[PDB]
RNA sequence: UCCACACAAUCCAUAGCAGGCUAGGGUGCAC
RNA sequence: GCCCUGAAAAUGGAUGGCGCUCAAGCGUGUUACCUAUACUCUACCGUCAGGGUGCCCUGACGAGUAGGCAGGCGUGGAGGUCGUGACGAAGCCAGACGUAAGGUCGGGUCGAACGGCCUCUAGUGCAGAUCUUGGUGGUAGUAGCAAAUA
RNA sequence: AGAACUGGCGAUGCGGGAUGAACCGAACGUAGAGUUAAGGUGCCGGAAUACACGCUCAUCAGACACCACAAAAGGUGUUAG
């Protein structure tokens, strides 16, 4: 002001603009590598089966998976591999959310949820092979070669994923 | 406010422009003095020698004379000196004088907390007595 | 590189607001002149300001 | 020879100035010569040259040749300042295009990428170096100065 | 204990002695303090009586310069050794002084070992003795202080106070 | 060998200076390298000029006055060891450790049955061949210098003799174990092989 | 013919983790921009990644310390790779261009 | 006194990720 | 051209070294790389252009002894102004910055005094001068304490 | 030794050249990223055991300038013209 030297005083919320240019990744990056986005599935191993949502790349390969366990629970990864091939659900992430928190129904919903995509998967597995499919899952990397098939398809599957990610969190404090 | 005190740390030279041939002789004072003669490598002003003081090393005008906390410190003689400081609050930190006695710090500490100017006055208080 | 460029930097500027002002009045009056000069057209007011700033060598007895 | 550089307004290395077509310049250029690579850059490379390296006039500091600044600003007594018009007009070297080539003042070039812009400093285009007049090579050279 | 250096121990537990401004070679005593550190009072007394007799050498780990060598190393093998009798005699005195404090406190004949011994050159006294060619060189004497604390604590405490790493994560 | 922990190298008819370049660089990589078959390495050029260079180095090794170094190394393992010290920065601690990581053994040291291996075109055959002012084996240089050599070739002859026996029976048993393809086979599968890679 | 051999070649340091309990040693994460072919990584692994330690610019410690990595294993398998460092790197040089 | 050894500081089910149970030749072992 | 021949020197071998010889030689062309504080760019400090409201902004230039000039730091004391003090000055470790001269506080010592600001003045800032004086280490547990033999 | 004309050193860092006031590149506030000069790419030592070819076999020889030597005579049926 005035006189007399001269401290502050605060501000913000501004900018600015982009828009056509908003967009360009936003589907996409998928386009370079193929595939859908997350939630992604154990075809293999075992025949009938299973679901997970890809919370993390620690880097690609080293990937974080989750579901629920506030108390006694159920497990969880950081893994460089073991088993996973993609489905047909896509979000507007690739693959970032995370911790290993969930909880309310999570295991079970994800279990009912899998049935459908897996049930869609096994005929296409019979149509191609099965024993062979393990070796694909084992990789993890991945991605280019063949991103296919159908499955049929999303709406509920997105809902679990969107929640899982939101779920993945927690705030509320705790000592244990 | 700003993240600009991250530049103050980052910029440096907190090389520490000491005397040098300081470490060899104890007498040689830790404080800097210019290398008068030619023959000094330092006077040639290369790196590895220690850099010389100039203005150009100087940090951004906004960052200067601030704590790493980013609050401006003003040394506070008494209860009175607080009165300007409470106006600042968030802007300023108060550093309470070495001169200050224990009993005087108490009044000053207690009043400061109500003002909402905690920085280094609680640290200094713990120190004197607790 | 250099030169004309080095020479310009090598100079100087230019006036200078006078060394010390014993008179308070002279310190504000000169500042008042740069003030008037700049908001309007007046060339004289800008000129007078420099001269008041220089010492025995600029200030004219008439 | 330095005082003639100062005359062309090549103040530092990787400085640039355009010159026109005449024997007199050349003869003055001959004293300059082992300072210099020179030649005609084509119609396009000059467009690429103005955009990155150009600057602002006196009565203002440096303000670039960038988009807004040429279209609205730049003084221009003779003719149209606008980006395409100005560039056409210098290249044709017609009336007061020598006043057009009273640019704001030097283009300050990047060092060449890849050193394809640097064939030997030692040599002339006749020795097999960089030095001397060369039309083709100057356009290649300027591209590298980007 | 005395007006002191670094005691770091306990009054109930320890016995004290110190010697003030004795004139003896500062290096020779330093050797002796170094050599007869951690040991009892009885072992040390025999060790020193042996020294005077030329039975036991005192190691000169530091302090060199045509010191006689391994007549026997005794403690370890090391070239340098003497058996400085005067310097030994003052420490015999110091140990006897401590041993009497220990006895008086009622600490046992069995009691423990010498935690701490130092040696400082205190002042160096002035003196001079004249030389040839009308020039002067000085011959001076070193007053020395030696500190002793003998402690209750060495065998026992080394177990009890068992005593230093630990953890991890609040 | 080209990995991270092997490292065993075949000296037979390899170029001394060339073997030493790669060997130094791998020791700088942090491997512990065992250079084998030391007498059999060759360094190109006529022996006479080669011996003249070494002879001066021996003549140098005649003094200083003092005792305690300098040195001229008689023998093929020793020659090669000298070669590394020159190849690697001898000033520094890093360089010094890299030097400690070499072992050079003549003939074969106590059994390394695992094969010693040739380096990417290191061998003197091709690397002579326009040609060959002569070419000199390290065993030929060192007979003239003196003998850690005399015992080493003596062992080489015994090692090669013993191993040469082994290799004949090894190979016999291998082609035998092997005749798998002397075709069987076809069995749809071979079509799979041709495809399998193919695509 | 070959194998690798060739220089192309850019990369990123993702981050270098100088980590123990005192148990664990030191890790370095590298992401080369596109490179090694999936095949070129896999038949191989042990490709040595050398970054020069130069002046960039202003005064960086411009030293005759040429740095060499090696790829330990992939983690990323088509892209990202694990590396470790052994030497001494210049000062907090995660970020910096990877290269031969 | 010290040798050898524990402990910790330096082709199938399919949970639900992962495994890893159990119905029905290749290679590690005190050799 | 090459090359040998001409071609001999003193403490020990080198072209910087190892020392390769269809080259790691040398010459002819040629491809790709590497590489400075350069050059470009990002951020920002001074000067000068200048602009604008004790303050903010644009762009250019910007190593430096002798040396000129200009702004600033610190000292003992005076006066006035703002105060500070029975745990002050002072000390040593540290803690925060100011490129920087310095600066501020804390540990835990200490047991009476001390800052700021303005204005002034001066027994006013040191590594050194075979500099002064005092103190202290290595030299050392070293030379000497030896020619009437008592 | 003593002039002229000029650049540098003095008073000019940094990069090259084994080291090295005045040789080359380069004129330097800070810090970073990029890319380059001079000059270099078997190892030390970035970076090629590069590509087309030709000579040389003495260890010539790894050298702009430099306390980098080598001549007259040059043989010569060495190779080439």
């Amino acid at each position: 002001m005035s006189a007399q030297k001269a401290p502050k005083w605060y501000p913000s919320e501004d900018v600015a603009a982009l828009k056509k240019t908003r967009k360009a990744a936003r589907p996409q990056k998928l386009r370079a590598s193929l595939v859908p986005g997350t939630v992604l599935i154990l075809l293999a191993g075992r025949f009938r089966g299973k679901r997970v949502v890809y919370l993390k790349h620690l880097e690609d390969n080293t990937l974080l998976i989750s579901g629920p366990f506030k108390v006694n629970g159920v497990p969880l990864r950081r893994v460089n591999a073991r088993y996973v091939i993609a489905t047909s659900t896509k979000v507007s992430v690739e693959g970032v959310n995370v911790e290993k928190f969930n909880v309310e129904y999570f295991a079970k919903e994800k279990l009912t949820k899998k049935e459908k995509k897996e049930a869609n998967l096994f005929p296409e597995q019979q149509n191609k092979e099965i024993k062979a499919e393990r070796v694909e899952d084992q990789k993890v990397v991945d991605k280019a070669l063949i991103a296919e098939i159908k499955k049929t398809p999303l709406l509920k599957q997105y809902l679990s994923a969107s929640f899982s990610l939101k779920n993945g969190d927690k705030p509320h404090m705790l000592k244990f | 406010m700003a993240s600009l005190p991250h530049p103050k740390i980052v910029k440096k030279h907190t090389k520490k422009f000491k005397r040098h041939h300081s470490d060899r002789y104890h007498r040689v004072a830790e404080n800097w003095r210019k290398q008068k003669g030619i023959d000094s490598v330092v006077r040639r002003r290369f790196r590895g020698n220690i850099s010389q003081p100039k203005i150009g090393y100087g940090s951004n005008k906004k960052t200067k004379f601030l704590s790493p906390s980013g609050h401006k410190t003003f040394l506070v003689a008494n209860v009175k000196d607080l009165e300007t400081l409470t106006m600042h609050t968030k802007t300023y930190a108060a550093e309470i004088a070495h001169n200050i006695s224990a009993k005087n710090r108490v009044v000053i500490l207690a009043r400061a907390k109500a003002l909402g100017i905690k920085v280094t006055n609680p640290k200094g208080r713990l120190a004197l007595e607790a | 590189m250099g030169i004309d460029h080095t020479s310009k930097q090598h100079k100087r500027s230019g006036h200078r607001t006078a060394p010390k002002s014993d008179n308070v009045y002279l310190k504000l009056l000169v500042k008042l002149y740069t003030f008037l000069a700049r908001r309007t057209d007046a060339p004289f007011n800008k000129v007078v300001l420099k001269a008041l700033f220089l010492s025995k060598i600029n200030r004219p007895p008439v | 020879p330095r005082k003639v550089l100062q005359l062309l307004r090549l103040t530092r290395i990787n400085s640039g100035t355009f010159v026109k077509v005449t024997k007199a310049t050349l003869e003055l250029l001959k004293l300059i010569e082992p300072y210099v690579a020179y030649g005609y850059p084509s119609y396009s490379t000059i467009r690429q040259l103005v955009y990155k390296r150009g600057f602002g006039k006196i009565n203002k500091q440096r303000v670039p040749l960038s988009d807004n600044a040429i279209i609205e600003a730049n003084l221009g007594k003779y003719g149209i300042l606008s980006i395409d018009d100005l560039i056409h007009e210098i290249i044709t070297v017609g009336p007061h295009f020598k006043q057009a080539n009273n640019f704001l003042w030097p283009f300050k070039l990047s060092n060449p990428s890849g050193g394809w812009g640097v064939p030997r400093k030692f040599k002339h285009f006749i020795q097999g170096g960089s030095f001397g007049n060369r039309e083709e090579f100057i356009n290649k050279l300027v591209k590298s100065m980007n | 204990m005395a007006r002191y250096g670094a005691t770091s121990t306990n009054p109930a537990k320890s016995a004290s002695a110190r010697g003030s401004y004795l004139r003896v070679s500062f290096k020779n005593t330093r050797e002796t303090a170094q050599a007869i550190n951690g040991w009892e009072l009885t072992k040390a007394q025999k060790y020193l009586e042996q020294v005077l007799d030329h039975q036991r050498a005192i190691p000169f780990r530091r302090f060199n310069s045509s010191i006689g060598r391994t007549a026997q190393g005794k403690e370890f093998g090391v070239t340098k050794a003497r058996w400085p009798a005067k310097s030994v005699k003052f420490v015999q005195g110091l140990l006897q002084n401590a041993a009497a404090n220990a006895e008086a406190k009622g600490l046992d004949a069995t009691k423990l070992y010498v935690s701490h011994i130092q040696v400082n050159q205190a002042p160096k006294q002035r003196r001079r003795t004249y030389r040839a060619h009308g020039r002067i060189n000085k011959y001076e004497s070193s007053p020395s202080h030696i500190e002793l604390v003998v402690t209750e604590k060495e065998e026992a405490v080394a177990k009890a106070a068992e005593k230093k790493v630990v953890r991890l994560t609040s | 060998m080209s990995v991270e922990p092997v490292v065993v190298i075949d000296g037979k008819g390899h170029l001394v200076g060339r073997l030493a370049s790669v060997v130094a660089k791998q020791l700088l990589n942090g491997q512990k390298i065992v250079v084998v078959r030391a007498e059999e390495l060759n360094i190109s050029g006529e022996f006479f000029r080669n011996k003249l260079k070494y002879h001066d180095f021996l003549r140098k090794a005649t003094a200083f006055n003092k005792t305690r170094g300098p040195f001229h190394f008689r023998a093929p393992s020793r020659i090669f060891y000298k070669a590394l010290r020159g190849m690697v920065s001898h000033k520094t601690a890093r360089g010094k450790a890299a030097l400690e990581r070499l072992k050079v053994f003549e003939g074969i040291p106590p059994p390394y049955d695992k094969k010693k291996r040739v380096v990417v075109p290191q061998a003197l055959r091709v690397l002579r061949l326009k040609p060959g002012r002569k070419y000199t084996t390290l065993g030929k240089l060192s007979t003239s210098v003196g003998w850690k050599y005399e015992d080493v070739v003596a062992k080489l002859e015994a090692k090669r003799k013993v191993s040469s026996a082994e290799y004949y029976a090894k190979k016999r048993a291998f082609t035998k174990k092997v005749a798998s393809a002397n075709a069987t086979a076809a069995e749809s599968d071979v079509a799979k092989q041709l495809a399998a890679l193919g695509y | 013919m070959a194998e690798s051999h060739r220089l192309y070649v850019k990369g990123k340091h993702l981050s270098y983790q100088r980590s123990k309990r005192v148990n664990n040693p030191n890790v370095s994460l590298i992401k080369i921009e596109g490179v090694a072919t999936p095949q070129d990584a896999q038949f191989y692994l042990g490709k040595r990644i050398a970054y020069v330690y130069r002046a960039s610019k202003e005064v960086r410690g411009s030293k005759i310390r040429v740095m060499w990595g090696k790829v330990t294993r992939t983690h990323g398998n088509s892209g990202v790779v694990r590396a470790t460092f052994r030497n001494n790197l210049p000062a907090k040089t995660f970020g910096a261009s990877v290269r031969i």
